[PDB]
């Protein structure tokens, strides 16, 4: 498996417009592009507001947030079965491909995974907040 | 009639009963002695 | 001055009032405890606790308001 | 960003990483249970901190917690 | 507001030479509610009315101020967070879609007060009410009274 | 007597009030016929507050200076000056039907919970066992001295579950 | 396409099993309970039909049955009212004397020195004065015995029966099919011509041999007992005819096209009775004949069985205009297979209708001695407000539920729905800044006067004498109605109302209706009242809009309708389902309508209602409204602390109830605070405290104790909001009312 490439000219689903698109982030911070494939023209719920239609074939679509995105993979996953990805680009021209990550969904364990934020004791087992004062900054228990 | 007497067992009937017959018992109380203040 | 001599029918007063949104009923109205303008009649009671320790004049009033600002400062 | 941070007592069931509505939590090799998985945070700076996955987790107490830090235009779900 | 109502109401009917007053009506409720509360209220909200005004009448502002400031704790006391981030969101939309207007821009993106800032700004608008209306109400019916 | 009241059988102010409420009753019947229901009503209701003052000017109540009647709370005070049915009597009357209540409640949790599913008899009444522990409840204040005694009303701490502190 | 009746015989079997097994409606509450929770459960989901089971058939049966239970209980609630009017009142008295007896038909027992209620109503009679109008009502009807209120308790009571049975045959033996709800046309061709002009057609009836011969006969002081029988009066036609002339030809002039031969009965006289008080009831005849034939005629125009009528499926599809794309395609499937829609729609127009049934009945008095009856109408006008509201903010909550659970996206591809929803950002900003306009525009006004008052500048302020804000639409509009009659109402004798202009009519020294006019005080308050409306409006509507989804939570219809909150995430994502935006919809309708009914009160004690003297009126308050309501300072002084005298001193007399409820709904409003400023998990915390000392003396319950959650909270809240500051409001008014009017 390889990390795919975003393809820029790539058609978008039918969908005639809506006040819940992309604002000024969209151009000056960030904005997020899902991409996925079907099998056939369906119309579906756009996470903005709206029923849009998907094309047959690749799919193009953006949002001002990553939350968006994984709405409609969801959408997309649990009712017509498919399997989209999404990137996050910047105004610079800069992709990063966010989800699948490694190529497999996080619910499915896959090799390679290197564990994070992992705490090798229960939460009983954290020091009082006492033994973390006077510290940097504000840090809980759990951090260390 | 075995279902009857088990609805009638529930929480609310029995509840609804008991607090019937708790202020009957006051109200005839209070109907044959009345204006009580002291003992 | 005037409070300490009848402090039984004198009502204090706690500052002035300077508002350019008062109208003239109200300046009359609040021009009351003898002053010559608008004023708050205090309900602090700040003007008995300075009599009882030994307040008298406007000038002891003055110097301890200095005082206090130089410990402040 | 906030803190997400995972315990021993997971018992690798998964239902933490679905109900993730922003993609923070993923599954990883274990030996510590019988599911032989255990969850992992390696994407916190896209959480929010809706403690979905805390709602979700059935180990008594919670193998997953979150602990609301600092706030980024991500961690607050700003679209704007 | 219990222990100084009670000093309050038993203060006043000792300096108005009339103790029984309070003996017979501080055993029920409906006597503090009249009594003391809308009886002594009435040189109060009649600081200013149509035909003029006194001196009493910064109370009566002062009251009503009291009033309002209480009532707007009730809103940050009642009403949560979410509603007003997404009433935000769209305020956002309506400010960067209106032209000329929209070349003015904001350093701070606007957000909702969060849960416990919700929680302290309701119970200091609470507070600041409660003793304002109380304040204004006590050295009003003291003063015209006396 | 205690706390400078007067008997209310000595009161001025308590037949002064006693006279008022007969006159505001008269004054309401004057409107009326003779052979009336309101009338008969209006009688009924003057008979009852006289009845009412006499009674409590016969039990030895204590007025103030308001005409009102002013209950003793104090065990010794009332003991000593026949004052023990305001309150003692009634207190120890309430102790006695409270206790009845949570005696009875606390054995019918006790008896269901041993059963297959002790919520269900919680939502569902078994009126027969409610029955039978509600006449049984009379000699709760022996029963609950037993069970004090014994050891067996209390739960041991380490079976009563804590926060971790 | 053939409209039938489609009926399954014995779908559920009649049966006490079930009546024993709590929660068996819902898949997760049979399992019985474990918590606390699952009681409360027990009842938030009992008549959620839809949630139970997703057959549309078995919800459709559950809600004829339900509202044949419901029929049940409002015969059984109407047979109580005409039963206590017969054997517990004062009727026949108050018949011979209506201007000087109070009505009364509720006497309490002598327990515990409650006889203290049963005050002095007049007419040899002690009892609490209702304020129904229940007596006005049967005096319009020609009830002049108990015997004939006995009569219609007993038949109330056999509708009641009937329609219990009703409910019991259509949910255990006969229950009609899906496609039997389907029947739209049918239903609507139905409810039009048979229901709504058939019972205007036979009331017409009523009226016209029953009402209108024994209510002529009454005002020209007959004497009840003297007054022919209603059985004597559509018996013989002399007695008719004696009465109206026009009954000597019979039903011949109504069939030769010779109407005009029956405006002996059937009239346009407008104005009021002028020795009742009330409308004329020739006019209320003939406007039901009129509504009568306008509803049969309405009730044959859909489409049915033959080719004749009209198919709304058809209507729907071709209304479609360039700037709303697609139109109204799937809006009739939308009415036809989602019942909260439906529920949401008649919610609606049917708290719509209930506001200007109000506004209607204050202004046109129907019944006789109605309008001098000041505490039946101030009582009237505020019970059919409140109920008008409340059902407008229950519209809101049905359309979120459908927008939550029946909305389908196929099925709206490019409709009205789906582009309003994708405008929805639009057209609640543009809402919440005309909200924001009205609020300073309304409020500001009120707070400059009470700033320039206390300023000792009164020509600042914003009334009559100073700056004035006069409705000159209003007016002219009133003035347009007053002269009606002469050019634009050639028929009319008088105006509809009285209100408009002219001449005052009393009734036994009393103003029974005088023209109101309209000031600044009233256009502020007018704006007020817009304000307040329109921010209701922006709760609800934002609730309905973003209730799938919205910028903040994108899946919020996958968390459902009623749910607390999506986590401290984002900034914290607290009520933001749409039963909270109706939980906060239902404060905001509280305070405008208590705003409206505070303002009728005050305007008609002010304005309209009081007693006539010699070469003068005088009102109950004076008149004080034109000069005190531009001030906040005005209504809590002139209005609530000097009206609210006759409730806090009621004690000792008939009234002193009312003082009880005035003190204990006061409590219950407190109580509400504690379950809106506080969460659960401190009442948790306190609860394990609690049961540690239960588990201490073994009592501890089986049903683990568990705090109310976060949405039984904000229910319990704003339930006890407002039962406590109605109650209050209503204790205040009705003694009030009582003790002056
Ligand atoms: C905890 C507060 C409280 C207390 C201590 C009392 C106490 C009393 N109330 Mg009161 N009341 C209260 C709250 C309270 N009330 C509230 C909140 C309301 C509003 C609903 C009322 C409304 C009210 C009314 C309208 C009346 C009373 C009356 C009475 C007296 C009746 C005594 C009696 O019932 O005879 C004796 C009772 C028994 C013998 C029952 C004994 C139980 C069993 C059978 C025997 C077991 C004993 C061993 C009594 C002194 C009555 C009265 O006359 O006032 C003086 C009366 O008219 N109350
Ligand atoms: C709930 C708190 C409480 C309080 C605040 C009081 C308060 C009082 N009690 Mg008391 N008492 C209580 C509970 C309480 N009691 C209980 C539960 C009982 C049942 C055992 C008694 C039984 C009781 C008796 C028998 C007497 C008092 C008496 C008194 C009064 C003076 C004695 C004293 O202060 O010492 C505290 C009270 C005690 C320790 C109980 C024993 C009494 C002591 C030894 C004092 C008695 C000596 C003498 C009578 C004092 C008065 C001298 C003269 C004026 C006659 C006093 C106002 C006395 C009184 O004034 O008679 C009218 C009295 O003789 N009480
Ligand atoms: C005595 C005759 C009888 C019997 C034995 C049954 C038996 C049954 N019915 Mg049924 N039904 C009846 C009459 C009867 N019904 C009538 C007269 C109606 C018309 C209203 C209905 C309409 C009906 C429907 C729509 C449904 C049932 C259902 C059921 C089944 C389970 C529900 C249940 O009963 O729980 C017990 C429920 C109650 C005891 C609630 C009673 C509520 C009444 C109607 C309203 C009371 C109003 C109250 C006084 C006012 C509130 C004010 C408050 C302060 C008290 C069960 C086998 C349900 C079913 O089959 O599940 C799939 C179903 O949904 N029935
Ligand atoms: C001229 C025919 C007619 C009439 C008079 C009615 C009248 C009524 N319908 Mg109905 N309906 C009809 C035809 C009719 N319908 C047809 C053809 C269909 C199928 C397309 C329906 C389907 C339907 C549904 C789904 C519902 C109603 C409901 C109602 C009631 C509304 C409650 C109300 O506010 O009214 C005022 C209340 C009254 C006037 C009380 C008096 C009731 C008496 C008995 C008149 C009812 C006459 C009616 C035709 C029954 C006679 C049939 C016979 C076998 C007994 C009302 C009584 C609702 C309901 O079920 O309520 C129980 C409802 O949910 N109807
Ligand atoms: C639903 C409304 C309604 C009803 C029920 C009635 C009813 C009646 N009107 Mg009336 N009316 C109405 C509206 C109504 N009206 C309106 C809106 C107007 C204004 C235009 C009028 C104006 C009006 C006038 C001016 C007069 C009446 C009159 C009458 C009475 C006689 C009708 C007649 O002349 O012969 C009509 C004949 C029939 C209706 C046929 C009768 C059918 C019978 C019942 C069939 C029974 C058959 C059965 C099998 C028998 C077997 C019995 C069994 C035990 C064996 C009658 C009781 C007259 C009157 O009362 O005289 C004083 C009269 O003069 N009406
Ligand atoms: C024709 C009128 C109508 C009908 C048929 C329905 C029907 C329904 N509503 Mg609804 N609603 C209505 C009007 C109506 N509503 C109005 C007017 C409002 C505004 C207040 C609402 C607001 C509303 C909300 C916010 C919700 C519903 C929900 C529901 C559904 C679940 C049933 C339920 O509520 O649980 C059972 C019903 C009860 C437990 C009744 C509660 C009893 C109340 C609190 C007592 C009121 C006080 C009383 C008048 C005073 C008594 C004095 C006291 C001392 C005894 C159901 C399909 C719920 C839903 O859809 O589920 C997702 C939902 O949460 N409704
Ligand atoms: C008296 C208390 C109070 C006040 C003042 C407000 C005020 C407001 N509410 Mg609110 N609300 C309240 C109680 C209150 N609420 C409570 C208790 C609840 C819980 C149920 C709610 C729930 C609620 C909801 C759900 C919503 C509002 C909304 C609004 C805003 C409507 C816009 C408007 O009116 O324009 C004008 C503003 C006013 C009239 C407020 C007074 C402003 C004064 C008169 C102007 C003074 C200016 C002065 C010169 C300032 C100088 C200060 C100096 C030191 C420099 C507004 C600011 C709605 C909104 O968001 O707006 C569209 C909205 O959706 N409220
Ligand atoms: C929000 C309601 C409201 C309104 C309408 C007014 C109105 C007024 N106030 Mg007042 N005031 C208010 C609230 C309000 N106040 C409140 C809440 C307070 C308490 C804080 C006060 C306290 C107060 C004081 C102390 C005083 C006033 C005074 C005045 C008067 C002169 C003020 C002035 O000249 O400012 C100037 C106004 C502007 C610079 C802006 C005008 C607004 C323009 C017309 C809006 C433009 C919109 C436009 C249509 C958009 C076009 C779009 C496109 C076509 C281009 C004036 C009639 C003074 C007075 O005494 O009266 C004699 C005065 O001294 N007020
Ligand atoms: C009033 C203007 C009505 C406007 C009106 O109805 O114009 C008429 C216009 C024509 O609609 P259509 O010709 O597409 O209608 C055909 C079908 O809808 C069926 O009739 O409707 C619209 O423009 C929809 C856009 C909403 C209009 C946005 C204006 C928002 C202002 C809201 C507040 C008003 C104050
Ligand atoms: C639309 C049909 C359904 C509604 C049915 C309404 C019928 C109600 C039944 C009661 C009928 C009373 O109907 C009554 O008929 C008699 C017939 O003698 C008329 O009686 C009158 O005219 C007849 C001649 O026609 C005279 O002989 C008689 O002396 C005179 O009283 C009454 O004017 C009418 O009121
Ligand atoms: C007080 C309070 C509680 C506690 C309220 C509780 C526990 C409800 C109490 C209701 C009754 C008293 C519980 C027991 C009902 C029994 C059936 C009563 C049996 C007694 C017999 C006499 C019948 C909350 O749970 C809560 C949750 C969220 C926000 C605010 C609050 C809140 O303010």
């Amino acid at each position: 498996w390889t990390v795919p490439t975003l393809n820029p000219d790539t058609p978008s689903p039918i969908f005639g417009g809506s006040t819940g698109g992309l604002l000024r982030k969209a151009q000056t911070e960030e904005f997020y592009v899902i991409t996925w494939e079907a099998k056939k023209e369906q119309i579906f719920e756009m996470p903005t507001g709206g029923a849009a239609i998907m094309r047959q074939g690749p799919n193009l679509l953006k949002f001002g947030k990553k939350e968006q995105c994984l709405a409609l993979t969801t959408q997309l996953r649990n009712k017509f079965k498919l399997t989209p990805c999404f990137y996050r680009v910047f105004p610079d021209g800069k992709v990063q491909y966010l989800h699948p990550a490694d190529g497999v969904y996080p619910e499915k364990v896959n090799a390679g995974r290197v564990g994070a934020n992992q705490n090798m004791r229960r939460i009983g087992q954290n020091v009082n907040p006492i033994k973390v004062k006077f510290s940097g900054r504000m840090m809980s228990p759990a951090e260390i | 009639m075995k279902d009857f007497t088990t609805y009638l067992s529930t929480a609310p009937v029995i509840a609804t009963i008991w607090f019937t017959f708790t202020a009957g018992l006051l109200i005839e109380i209070n109907r044959y002695f009345p204006d009580p203040l002291v003992f | 001055e005037q409070w300490v001599t009848d402090p039984v029918h004198i009502r204090p007063i706690a500052h002035a009032i300077w508002d350019p949104h008062f109208g003239q009923p109200a300046v009359e109205a609040f021009t009351r405890g003898g002053a010559s303008g608008p004023v708050n009649i205090s309900t602090s009671g700040v003007y008995q606790w300075w009599y009882t320790i030994g307040m008298r004049t406007n000038q002891d009033l003055y110097v301890g308001s200095v005082f206090l600002a130089l410990v402040s400062a | 960003a906030h803190i997400v941070k995972i315990y021993d007592t997971c018992i690798g069931c998964t239902q933490c990483v679905r109900a993730c509505p922003l993609d923070v939590l993923e599954m990883v090799p274990w030996d510590g249970c019988k599911a032989s998985q255990m969850a992992s945070a390696p994407r916190t700076e896209d959480c929010v901190g809706c403690k979905r996955c805390e709602t979700a987790c059935p180990t008594d107490f919670l193998s997953v917690r979150v602990y609301l830090g600092s706030e980024s235009t991500r961690s607050m779900g700003l679209s704007y | 507001g219990w222990v100084t109502f009670y000093w309050h109401w038993k203060h006043l009917t000792l300096w108005q030479g009339n103790v029984a007053q309070f003996d017979e009506s501080s055993t029920y409720l409906m006597g503090w509610l009249r009594d003391y509360l809308w009886l002594n209220s009435s040189q109060l909200i009649n600081g200013y009315n149509p035909f003029g005004m006194n001196s009493l009448s910064v109370w009566a502002w002062t009251f009503l101020f009291g009033h309002l400031i209480y009532a707007t704790g009730f809103m940050f006391l009642i009403s949560w967070r979410g509603y007003w981030q997404e009433l935000i969101e769209t305020l956002v939309w309506a400010h960067e879609k209106t032209p000329l207007a929209n070349l003015v821009y904001w350093k701070d993106k606007p957000v909702a007060l969060s849960i416990v800032q919700a929680r302290l700004v309701g119970l200091a608008h609470f507070s600041v009410g409660y003793i304002f209306t109380y304040a204004a109400f006590l050295i009003a019916s003291t003063s015209g009274r006396f | 007597d205690i706390a400078g009241l007067t008997p209310c059988s000595e009161s001025k102010a308590y037949a002064k009030l006693e006279k008022k409420e007969l006159k505001t009753l008269e004054k309401r019947l004057k409107q009326y016929e003779a052979d009336s229901a309101p009338a008969v009503a209006l009688k009924a209701t003057m008979e009852r507050t006289k009845a009412r003052f006499a009674n409590y000017a016969k039990a030895g109540l204590l007025c103030g200076n308001d005409g009102l009647p002013h209950l003793i709370a104090d065990p010794g005070l009332a003991l000593k000056y026949g004052h023990a049915g305001e309150v003692f009597i009634p207190t120890f009357g309430f102790l006695y039907v409270a206790g009845y209540i949570g005696y009875v409640g606390r054995q019918y949790l006790i008896a269901v919970k041993g059963e297959a599913k002790p919520t269900d008899k919680e939502i569902i009444i078994d009126v027969p066992l409610a029955t039978k522990l509600a006449w049984q409840g009379a000699g709760w204040p022996l029963a609950a001295v037993q069970e004090l005694q014994r050891g067996t009303l209390l739960e041991k701490e380490e079976n009563i579950t804590v926060s971790p502190r | 396409k053939k409209v039938k009746i489609a009926v399954d015989r014995n779908p559920v079997e009649t049966s006490f099993e079930k009546w024993a097994k709590p929660g068996h409606f819902s898949r997760t509450l049979s399992k019985g309970p474990n918590t606390t929770t699952w009681i409360w459960n027990l009842h938030a989901d009992a008549h959620d039909f839809d949630s139970h089971t997703s057959d549309l058939e078995e919800i459709s049966r559950k809600v004829f049955s339900a509202h044949f239970g419901q029929l049940g209980i409002i015969f059984i609630w109407l047979s109580g009212m005409y039963f206590h009017g017969a054997r517990f009142s004062n009727y026949e008295a108050w018949l011979s004397d209506p201007t000087h007896i109070k009505p009364s038909a509720q006497v309490v027992w002598p327990i515990v020195g409650q006889e203290i209620l049963n005050g002095d109503v007049g007419g040899g009679f002690q009892g609490i004065q209702i304020t129904s109008g229940f007596f006005q009502l049967w005096r319009a009807s020609g009830i002049t015995s108990e015997l004939q209120l006995y009569t219609t308790a007993i038949g109330g009571l056999v509708m009641a029966a009937a329609m219990f049975f009703a409910g019991w045959f259509h949910y255990h033996k006969a229950a009609p099919k899906l496609e039997w709800f389907q029947n739209v046309e049918s239903m609507l061709n139905h409810h039009l011509g048979g229901l709504l002009g058939l019972g205007s057609l036979a009331w017409a009836g009523h009226q016209i041999h029953v009402s209108l011969p024994v209510n002529k006969l009454l005002d020209a002081g007959v004497d009840p007992k003297e007054i022919p029988l209603p059985h004597d009066l559509l018996l013989n036609r002399a007695i008719m005819a004696d009465l109206y002339p026009s009954f000597a030809k019979g039903i011949a002039p109504f069939f030769t096209l010779n109407w005009s031969e029956y405006s002996d009965f059937l009239t346009f006289k407008g104005g009021l009775n002028p020795v009742t008080g009330g409308l004329w009831l020739s006019d209320t005849a003939h406007h039901h004949v009129a509504i009568a034939v306008l509803f049969l005629v309405a009730g044959h125009m859909y489409r049915t069985n033959w080719g004749i009528g009209h198919s709304m499926k058809e209507i729907l599809e071709a209304h479609r205009g360039p700037f709303t794309g697609e139109g109204h395609v799937g809006l009739y499937e939308i009415l036809t297979t989602s019942w909260h829609a439906q529920l949401a729609i008649n919610l609606a127009l049917f708290g719509s209708l209930s506001i200007i049934v109000a506004h209607h009945m204050y202004a046109m008095p129907p019944y006789p001695y109605l309008a001098t009856d000041y505490g039946t109408q101030l009582s009237l006008f505020t019970h059919h407000t409140w109920i008008g509201g409340f059902c407008i903010v229950g519209a809101g909550a049905h359309a979120a539920i459908f927008m939550v659970r029946d909305y389908d996206p196929t099925n709206n591809y490019n409709n009205l729905l789906d582009r309003v929803i994708r405008h929805r950002d639009a057209i609640i900003s543009h809402l919440n800044w005309v909200c924001i306009f009205l609020g300073f525009h309304s409020f500001g006004l009120y707070i400059h006067n009470d700033t320039m008052s206390a300023l000792g500048r009164p020509q600042d302020m914003f009334s009559d004498t100073a700056i004035q804000l006069q409705p000159v639409f209003a007016q002219w509009i009133q003035n347009t109605h007053f002269l009606a009659p002469q050019l634009t109402a050639p028929n009319a004798l008088a105006a509809t109302s009285l209100t408009w202009g002219g001449d005052l009519v009393a009734v036994g020294g009393k103003v029974a209706m005088m023209p109101i006019s309209l000031g600044t005080s009233d256009f502020m308050v007018h704006h007020i009242h817009a304000f307040t409306i329109h921010v209701t409006v922006l709760i609800l509507l934002k609730g309905v809009l973003f209730a799938r989804s919205s910028r903040l939570i994108p899946d919020k219809a996958n968390l459902g309708f009623r749910f607390p909150c999506d986590g401290p995430g984002r900034g914290g994502t607290c009520q933001v389902s749409a039963w909270d935006h109706v939980f906060l919809g239902l404060f905001w309708m509280y305070n405008s309508l208590s705003i409206v009914i505070f303002h009728f009160s005050w305007k008609m004690q002010s304005d309209v209602w009081g007693t006539v003297t010699a070469s003068g009126v005088s009102h109950i308050t004076g008149g004080n409204f034109a000069q005190s309501a531009n001030t906040i300072n005005g209504w809590l002084r002139d209005f609530l602390w000097a009206q609210s005298s006759q409730v806090i001193q009621s004690y000792g007399s008939a009234l002193s109830a009312y003082g009880l409820i005035f003190l204990g709904a006061h409590f219950v409003w407190a109580f509400s605070l504690m379950f809106l400023f506080s969460g659960r998990g401190y009442w948790q915390e306190l609860i394990e405290s609690i049961v540690w000392a239960h588990n201490k003396l073994k009592v501890a319950p089986a049903i683990q104790p568990r705090a109310l959650s976060i949405t039984q909270g904000r229910a319990v809240g704003v339930a006890h909001y407002l039962l406590g500051g109605i109650a209050t409001t209503w204790s205040f008014f009705l003694a009030r009312i009582i003790s002056v009017g």
